[PDB]
């Protein structure tokens, strides 16, 4: 996904399917269609509902990556907190 | 199914949990997460997402919400100070759309302890009766014997 901005509605979908590799597929998806500079806040919470405890490197490493160039804009599956879903299981 | 478990801190979530994974009383600590695992009752798969309930972790349940059939909110029955406060987590819990239409089962808890609230008590403090728009139930459980669980795993299955 090179850049396509209408593509919110699979994502949310690919994004928890049982199989890690959609959700990581999901994720990084959502990550390319934000740097190009592209919709995303519709799926927060299915985003963060998969990885937040794990000691599993990739998918954590890649909710890591979206907390550093949009996590301020994001607030379905997040709102506002001092102990955010960025950083709460990420202690 | 999927069954998302919670409740305030040290109310029994994980003791439960496990009890009904290992027929174990596990000695746990506090949750700072989820355990999630899978228990088998009669043909049925239940998917159990027990979240911690400290505040922290309180604040992250609604990730949790969604694609839910079922909630589990465990009370200490021997915890008076906190009733209110669980009322209060519940109460706006049940507002939640992708709540909707879960099925609601309350466990009373730690029934064991002497000064123990009855479950007819917390229906009360709870305010159970007033939920029309879904499924409730109310159990009184022991998580360490293991009293009431499988009652509740089976009020649940039939949803």
């Amino acid at each position: 996904m090179d850049s396509e901005p209408p593509s919110e509605i699979s994502l949310k979908n690919d994004l928890e399917k049982g199989d890690v590799k959609s959700k990581t597929e999901a994720l990084k998806k959502v990550i390319i269609m934000i740097l190009n500079g592209e919709k995303l806040p519709g799926l927060l919470m299915t985003i963060i509902r998969f990885v937040l405890p794990l000691q599993d490197h990739t998918i954590k490493k890649l909710l890591l990556v979206f907390w550093e160039i949009v996590p301020k804009t994001t607030p379905d599956g997040r709102l506002l907190h001092e102990m955010i879903l960025v950083c709460d299981a990420y202690r | 199914m999927r069954i998302l478990m919670v409740g305030l801190d040290g109310a029994g979530k994980t003791t439960v949990l496990y009890k009904l994974k290992l027929g174990e009383v596990i000695t746990t600590i506090p949750t700072i997460g989820f355990n999630v695992e899978t228990v088998q009752y009669k043909n049925i798969s239940f998917t159990v997402w027990d979240v911690g309930g400290q505040d922290r972790i309180r604040s992250l349940w609604r990730h949790y919400y969604r694609n839910t059939e079922g909630v589990i909110f465990v009370v200490d029955s021997n915890d008076r100070s906190r009733i209110g406060e669980a009322r209060e987590v519940m109460q706006r819990m049940l507002n939640e759309d992708e709540l909707r239409n879960a099925a609601w089962l309350v466990f009373a808890n730690k029934q064991d302890l002497p000064e123990a609230m009855s479950a007819a008590e917390i229906t009360e403090k709870l305010g159970l009766h007033s939920i029309r728009n879904r499924p409730w139930f109310i159990q009184a459980t022991c998580a360490t014997s293991g009293e009431g669980l499988y009652e509740g795993l089976e009020w649940l299955s039939n949803s």
